[PDB]
Parts: C-alpha cells; structure tokens; sequence
C-alpha cells in the first residue's frame, strides 16, 4: 500500500499512500526535512526490466498506480 | 571526513524520527507519521571534528521488523529510545538490546538508551529505573526531549563518542 523511494545522497524514504495526493504531496515533507526541493529535483520510477533503468515521473502523477514498486529522486 | 553509522532502535511512538528531525533540521515534528524506514545523512562538527552522521531511523513495532536484519550489522551505533511516559517502551528495550547483540556479535557494541519526552509530566518510568537498565548492559543512559531539545545533540554526539572508543 505504500512507495520505497531513494532519496538524494543515499537516504531512504518509504512512503504510506493515502488518496488524492500526488507524488509532490506523498513526497515533499519528506524532501523540506533534508533541506532540499521539490521543484529542483526530479522523480523517476525504476525497472531493471533492461538491468537498473529510469521511467520518468510528473511530480503532480499520482501516488496510487505506484502503490507497490520503487522510486529515485534527482535534482533537475 | 568520518562517516559514523547510527541506528535508532525502539517501541512505536517513543519519539525516535522526532529525535533525529530535530537533530538533523532543528525543528519538532508534532505529527505523529510512522515510520517504515528512513535514513538522513549530516555533516556536523563534533568534539572538533568535521564529520558525517548516516543515521537509520528504523519502524517501531508499528511493525515492521522483517527490514532491519543485517541493517543492524551495517550500524556502527545505536540510539535504544523509550519514552519515560510510556512504560512498554521501557520494557521493550530488551528485545532491541537482544536483536542487537545478536545481529552483531558482541555485548560491548556502542549503545545509548534514552528516555525521550523528558519534558511531558506524566512519567512512568524513573531515572533510576533507566539507570539501573543502562548500568547493567553497560552504556549510558540519557534523557531527551525532541520538543524542547534537551539532551538531543548529547544523546547523538554520546553515542559518536561511543563509537570512536
Ligand atoms: N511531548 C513530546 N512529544 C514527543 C516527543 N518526541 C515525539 N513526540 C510525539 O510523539 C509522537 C511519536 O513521534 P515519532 O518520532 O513519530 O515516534 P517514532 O514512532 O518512534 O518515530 C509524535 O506526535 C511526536 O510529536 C517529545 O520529546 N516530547
Ligand atoms: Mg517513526
């Protein structure tokens, strides 16, 4: 029910989905404590489905069609 | 520079994110947000050393155990938390004590319990209590307050000093 995201620096977080949010929503406290930005970075979604490869992320996409797998976020 | 491992070990709710986002962006963090895992890294300056803090804030029992099991033998340091309002959590301790030395191999790994939430007035467990806890499995005890700050740089730098005996 929730989102493993790898942070900037080599910090995780994992994220609980509620419904509405967005993955700026899900995702921007978690960003604002590490003294970072949500609109200086980037949100990709990841499949080693061609070995550790980058499926690139909205920041207002939906939490929900996430709700299983795993994210990477990378200043813009 | 140094990188210190620390981990933060303990009952649910005690206060262990609250400990760390105030150590790691001075602020309290009112809400109560679970924890699954969380790691933060820090440049600081401890003792007069530049250095880096990776601190694990690990799940409290909310749940969620099936995670932390070798990210344990990854730790340098661990933070044992209960908060003195909250008795279970003093109890707890020894599990996390027991799952530490287990996943390490030794009964000197570096080590502080804390007693957070030093600053509500409903206390439960005493000072003497945690002392006495802390005497016998040799390691520090101190009390702390994510709120209020008492004893949080002092608890994380205690256990940085810790670490480099
Ligand atoms: N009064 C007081 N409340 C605290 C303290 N630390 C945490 N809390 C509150 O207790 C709840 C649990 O905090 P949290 O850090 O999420 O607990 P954790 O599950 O162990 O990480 C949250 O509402 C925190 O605001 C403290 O030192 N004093
Ligand atoms: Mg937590």
């Amino acid at each position: 029910n929730t989102i493993r995201v790898f942070l900037p620096n080599k910090q995780r977080t994992v994220v609980n989905v509620r419904n509405g949010m967005s993955l700026h929503d899900c995702l921007m406290k978690k960003l604002k404590v590490r003294g970072l930005q949500p609109e200086c970075c980037a949100v990709f979604r990841l499949l080693h489905e061609h070995k550790g490869k980058k499926a690139r992320l909205d920041w207002n996409t939906d939490a929900a069609s996430l709700i299983g797998e795993e994210l990477q976020v990378d200043f813009l | 520079m140094t990188e210190y491992k620390l981990v933060v070990v303990g009952a649910g709710g005690v206060g262990k994110s609250a400990l760390t986002i105030q150590l790691i962006q001075n602020h309290f963090v009112d809400e109560y947000d679970p924890t699954i895992e969380d790691s933060y890294r820090k440049q600081v300056v401890i003792d007069g050393e530049t250095c880096l803090l990776d601190i694990l804030d690990t799940a409290g029992q909310e749940e969620y155990s099936a995670m932390r099991d070798q990210y344990m033998r990854t730790g340098e340091g661990f933070l044992c938390v209960f908060a003195i309002n909250n008795t279970k959590s003093f109890e707890d301790i020894h599990q996390y004590r027991e799952q530490i030395k287990r996943v390490k191999d030794s009964d000197d790994v570096p080590m502080v319990l804390v007693g957070n939430k030093c600053d509500l007035a409903a206390r439960t467990v005493e000072s003497r209590q945690a002392q006495d806890l802390a005497r016998s499995y040799g390691i520090p005890y101190i009390e702390t307050s994510a709120k209020t700050r008492q004893g949080v740089e002092d608890a994380f730098y205690t256990l940085v000093r810790e670490i480099r005996q």
